[PDB]
């Protein structure tokens, strides 16, 4: 937004928002740019660092490149991506907010011996002072890593505050799961960091909580994570140590809360108002206390994440190192990376592959050398560490639970007001206000140790091959021991059978045999990796992956991992089973003073012990939880990594058995140009549908081994906890009663009272809820991710604004659409319609999963109604190019359903009976794995069909709606990625159906004041007429052919003149036109007839079957409308209760 | 659809077309989507 956009490297020096300062008290300059006040940039590597430092003090995941961010070129780019990103925080509430912030908060000033302020750079005469709360530099010695450090340590530490300067890397990320790393919240995370430079609030470097248990290490070691970065990151993690109430604590916090005041006071009494300081000073001081010290200890990246609907890792976020080797991948601003954020999104964007990968430095925390029987090395594996400090030692044997007690952070914060504030532009520096800069300098210490049994990271290992040629093979010794060694370790059982059953076949020389090749190694590797069998567990039932074993080699010494695994627990998985540590607690004692006190105040002064015991015990619990995280999630995190691994292995492995293939006829075979062209085209929508595949298997991982976790909770953890509570209430059952019995000022009746109402039993501290265990993984990206992957493709949305007909996808992909201006709007079943006049209308959608292929999957859906002329062959909507893909006709009365190859082979399906000028709800499913068509009209199945015959189809990435010849409505048109089966089906078209309204006989909505026929579901063709007894008149059926009664003409009337349409549960009027107006009554004998007086009017309510789409009910008193039986031949409208269901059910038509 | 929306620092109840471009459930954090608190005998505060 309004950051300043001015600038270039060769921005002249204007001593205002171009500067060349000193940095810290060096006799190094730099060049800085100012993008906002008190924020500057200075788009050069970070000074403080070496460039070049030796081999021993390179950490493990680092890139070193001296010479990058060298050239004038490089700099600029930089300087532009931070302007760009610092414009995308700005460009949203949550993100302005904290930029403004982080404007005002100016470090608080020193005193006279007026005011001498510490925030400032200096020019390198040292006569000219900026003010400057935050410079952001390129990064330092590891170009992929990013920092955030403090100009003074001490005023970082003691609630004046200090300048922060930023090491940020914005041209490389890293693909996490399904989506790229946003640099904007990598950005936000160091800003956030700089809220408690900026305060002084930065706690000691001691305060360290448990974040990782190290289960690869012999023996016991933790990693920890200060509190300030564990509060910033964000994640799942904080959960278990941001607690209600809290059951973690340290002086700091309410220390800091303390000098905060005493700042806070300085101000209030001394600075504001004093005339010898100045606005742009004390007005932004003013400011920086609008807020609370506790607003910026609940400011975290989970906020952002989800304001600016950003995925990020919520796990573990600051130990990935351990947890996964990353591979970088260029961002070049504006191209890949805008204002918007990635160009296509998190997921889609199309990033290079950094050339910088192979520069990566690997220091291994441990390596697993795994031997044979004749201790000779099979295989050397490596493991590598978080990156985090270490112990020591052990956290929660010594850590007392205290007994005793002593959403947005950005509400406060007001944008208009901050930007008002004049610059500061006259600074007082004071002197001393920086640290000389000290380098840290690590040496990476690496285990060996032997195994004579595989260990996960070893079957992972033996996954990869960087042989050209290769062969899969499910014997892991003989993949080892290979004398070739061309074999690579694969458990794709399915693709393994099928590669073999091949193997003496005629080479492949059609494009047909290609695509019939291609589509069975798709969906054998589907049938493979999204295996899944549901288990009786402990806890439940769980959807178990079914190769994990053989995968990872756990519980993969039998003959089956699933059974071993419903046999021996959740527990099973990992190998550190028993972490827990019983918690120090605060033992039990009743005050002596109360001992003579009266009932009175005795009661409610025990009233408050036992509040203040239950708020214990949920402590208790809660760092039962965080150790079960910390301990136990983690294995199982590790778990859930590696066996994500394992799937991204084994696609690679797949993916490059298939571009060999396609290498290959290309190389030399006498496929057609054009033919290869295609299959070039098509294989890389069947390398997606192959992610696509991989991504519904890691996706079963995690909630296999999420489950398993919980289940470890329950079954393990939790009745360790429930033994310490009852040992622990147990204590203080007994104290509480020998208290009471020493009580001299009350008799034995309240005593007994008394005992009574202070006793505990396990029920107080039984907290245990499933459900509370599962939603911790939900969070922000969970959910983003779901919402960026599910099915649909297309959902058309219309609406009318005045003056305007809206149009929309609500897919959230890239759907574009492209329609005539003047196409119009009615509603339909459950919203607005589309009308096509068949003319010169239509209307186009474009996505690039439209085209298909060999081996996807689609479903389309859509309501439409058209009014049926003529029979002639039409083009009503489908994807066409070259002659290939799906279109829907109209045809003779209804549609055609036709499917083609690009070889000729030909789906062409009548639907009977589709044009009667009725809504109809249209499915059409296309499942590539079953190979099964499948057509629905309404809630019936109309075809079923194989279409194993049916290979490339592939089409444009257009649909198009023509709807030639044929007038018609359309709506709720959907596409999506995936199968539609009936059970769906049923469910779309009921639940949409029943939105409140009565529908006439062609299910548009039912209209007061409007002329319709009457009509009932057993006869179905015969009208209602009126007839005349004596000298009054009723309602019945002709049953004598063309007795030439009149069809009786209806008006439904509503007591509200306002009211338009008929909804379920309406009072309504029956009106009939025949000489005058004649409204409905009924008569003694329950027989419906028509009489001169509205005032006697019977009020009857219209309600609906839910089944019945087209179909009414009538009822009066609790007593619904029918046909009587046989009479004069006549058949009464009566008002009676015993017939036959289906004479209850009436339909107008009009 | 009736909503909110921020105009400077104020947040101000809006009815937005932008909704209705929407599919259903998106996110659990809508803007659009309304709770109607009468008086309860069960709650019983001070009005």
């Amino acid at each position: 937004m309004n950051i300043n956009d001015n600038l270039s490297i060769n921005s002249p020096v204007d001593n205002k928002n171009v500067v060349v300062v000193r940095a810290r008290k060096t006799d190094t300059v730099f060049k800085a740019f100012k993008v906002a006040p008190n924020i500057w940039v200075a788009p050069e590597r970070y000074y403080g660092e070496s460039l070049s430092i030796d081999e021993e003090y390179k950490v493990d995941g680092g890139i070193y490149d001296s010479n990058f961010l060298s050239q004038d070129s490089e700099k600029d780019k930089f300087l532009q991506a931070i302007i760009t990103l610092l414009k995308r925080i700005n460009s949203t509430n949550a993100g302005e907010k904290l930029l403004s912030l982080i404007s005002t908060a100016i470090p608080f000033p020193y005193g006279y011996i007026g005011y001498r302020e510490t925030n400032y750079l200096s020019s390198e005469d040292n006569k000219s002072f900026y003010a400057s709360n935050i410079v952001i530099f390129g990064p330092g010695a590891n170009i992929v890593e990013n920092n955030t450090v403090f100009y003074k340590k001490e005023d970082a530490e003691n609630g004046m505050g200090t300048m922060t300067e930023i090491w940020f890397q914005p041209f490389l990320t890293y693909k996490y799961d399904e989506f790229y790393i946003d640099p904007a919240i990598e950005l936000i995370k160091c800003l956030i960091k700089s809220l408690y430079f900026l305060y002084g609030i930065k706690p000691s470097d001691d305060l360290v909580i448990p974040y990782r248990l190290r289960s690869e290490l012999e023996n016991i070691e933790y990693s920890q994570l200060n509190i300030v970065d564990l509060l910033v990151s964000g994640g799942i993690d904080p959960k278990f140590i941001n607690t209600d109430p809290y059951w973690f604590t340290d002086n700091y916090f309410s220390n800091a809360k303390k000098v905060f005041e005493d700042h806070r006071n300085i101000y209030e009494t001394e600075i504001e108002g004093n005339n010898a300081i100045g606005n742009d000073i004390k007005l932004r001081l003013k400011q920086k206390f609008r807020i609370n010290i506790n607003d910026i200890w609940e400011l975290n990246l989970n906020y952002f994440s989800k304001e600016f609907s950003i995925m990020m890792p919520d796990r573990f976020n600051n130990a990935l190192k351990h947890f996964y080797r990353k591979q970088y991948y260029k961002i070049d601003y504006p191209e890949n990376y805008s204002i918007n954020g990635f160009v296509n999104g998190q997921i889609n964007a199309q990033l290079s592959l950094s050339d910088r990968n192979q520069d990566i430095i690997n220091k291994p925390e441990e390596i697993i050398n795994l031997l044979n029987g004749n201790n000779v090395s099979l295989m050397r594996s490596n493991i590598y560490g978080d990156g985090l400090k270490s112990t020591v030692d052990d956290f929660y044997s010594n850590y007392k639970i205290p007994y005793n007690r002593a959403d947005s952070s950005l509400d406060n914060v007001n944008i208009g007001v901050i930007d008002n504030i004049p610059e500061i532009i006259d600074v007082n520096p004071y002197k001393e206000n920086c640290d000389k800069f000290s380098p840290v300098q690590k040496i990476t210490s690496t285990r060996e140790i032997n195994t004579n049994i595989p260990w996960p990271i070893n079957y992972l290992q033996a996954q990869n091959t960087n042989n050209e040629k290769f062969s899969l093979s499910s014997d892991f010794v003989e993949v080892v021991s290979s004398k070739d060694k061309s074999l690579v370790y694969s458990f794709l059982s399915n693709v393994m059978f099928y590669l073999d059953s091949i193997k003496d076949n005629s080479p492949i020389d059609t494009d047909k045999k290609y695509y019939l090749w291609l589509r069975e190694i798709f969906r054998n590797y589907s049938f493979d990796i999204t295996a899944t069998q549901e288990i009786n567990t402990n806890c439940g039932i769980n959807k178990v992956v079914t190769w994990f074993g053989k995968a990872l080699n756990i519980l993969n010494t039998s003959d089956s991992f699933v059974e071993e695994f419903q046999n021996l627990g959740a527990i099973s998985l990992i190998n550190k089973k028993e972490n827990l540590s019983m918690p120090i607690i605060e033992s039990y004692e009743i005050p002596n003073d109360m001992l003579g006190l009266p009932l009175n105040d005795l009661n409610e002064k025990l009233f408050n012990i036992y509040s203040k015991n239950t708020a214990y015990f949920k402590k208790i619990y809660y760092n039962f939880l965080d150790q079960w995280w910390t301990q136990y999630y983690s294995q199982y995190f590790d778990l859930i990594c590696m066996a994500k691994r394992s799937v991204l292995a084994q696609e690679t492995l797949i993916k490059r058995i298939i571009q060999k293939k396609l290498s290959y006829l290309i190389g030399n075979s006498n496929i057609s140009s054009d033919n290869l062209a295609l299959m070039n085209l098509t294989t890389t929508n069947t390398l997606r549908d192959i992610s696509n595949e991989s991504q519904i298997a890691m996706n079963n991982v995690d909630s296999f081994l999420n489950n398993a976790a919980i289940c470890v909770f329950e079954s393990n953890i939790y009745p360790k906890f429930i033994s310490f509570m009852e040992q622990c209430i147990n204590n203080i059952n007994i104290k509480t009663k020998e208290f009471i019995q020493k009580c001299t000022n009350i008799n034995e009746d309240e005593k007994l009272q008394l005992i009574n109402q202070n006793v505990f039993n396990s029920l107080d501290f039984e907290f245990l809820n499933i459900q509370n265990m599962k939603s911790l993984f939900s969070s922000e990206t969970a959910l983003l991710i779901k919402e960026e992957t599910w099915p649909y493709e297309l959902v058309l949305y219309a609406f009318k604004e005045p003056g305007n007909n809206v149009i929309g996808d609500a897919s959230g992909k890239n759907t574009s659409i492209e329609y005539s201006k003047d196409i119009g709007l009615v509603y339909g079943i459950n919203s607005d319609a589309l009308y096509l006049n068949g003319s010169n209308q239509s209307i186009s959608f474009s996505n690039d999963f439209f085209e298909n292929g060999l081996t996807n999957s689609f479903s389309i859906y859509f309501w439409l109604r058209n009014l049926g002329k003529d029979t002639i062959k039409s083009k009503l909507i489908g994807s066409k190019e070259d002659n290939c893909g799906w279109e829907i006709y109209f045809q003779d009365t209804g549609l055609v359903f036709n499917m083609i190859d690009s070889n000729g082979n030909e789906k062409n399906i009548y639907l009977s009976d589709v044009s009667n000028n009725s809504w109809h709800y249209i499915t059409i499913s296309v499942d590539r794995l079953k190979e099964q068509l499948l057509i629905f009209i309404d809630d019936n199945l109309v075809a079923n069909e194989s279409i194993k015959e049916i290979l490339n189809i592939y089409s444009s990435n257009i649909i198009s709606l023509l709807s030639e010849n044929n007038p018609s409505y359309i709506e709720g048109l959907t596409i999506l990625n995936k199968p539609t089966t009936s059970q769906e089906v049923l469910s779309n078209y009921f639940e949409v159906l029943n939105n409140s309204y009565i529908r006439d006989s062609n299910e548009e909505r039912l209209e007061y004041n409007k002329t319709y026929q009457l009509y009932n579901y057993v006869f179905s063709d015969k009208p209602i007429c009126e007839v005349k007894q004596n000298n009054n008149i009723y309602l019945t059926i002709n049953n004598t052919n063309n007795l030439n009664l009149q069809a009786s003409k209806f008006k439904l009337l509503s007591i509200n003149p306002n009211k338009q349409y008929v909804q379920k549960l309406d009072e309504v009027i029956i009106s009939v036109l025949d000489n005058m107006e004649k409204y409905i009554d009924i008569s003694e004998d329950n027989r419906l007839q028509l009489i001169d007086n509205k005032n006697n009017a019977k009020k009857m309510i219209i309600s609906n079957d839910i089944f019945i789409s087209n179909c009414l009910t009538l009822s009066y008193n609790g007593k619904y409308i029918c046909l009587s039986m046989k009479d004069e031949n006549h058949n009464w409208m009566i008002c009676n209760n015993d017939m036959s269901k289906y004479l209850y059910l009436w339909s107008f038509k009009p | 659809f009736i909503g909110f929306h921020q105009f400077n620092n104020i947040a101000k109840l809006v009815a937005s077309n932008w909704y209705n471009r929407q599919i259903e459930r998106s996110s659990r954090t809508l803007g659009c989507s309304w709770e109607f608190i009468p008086v309860d005998d069960g709650w019983g505060e001070r009005p």
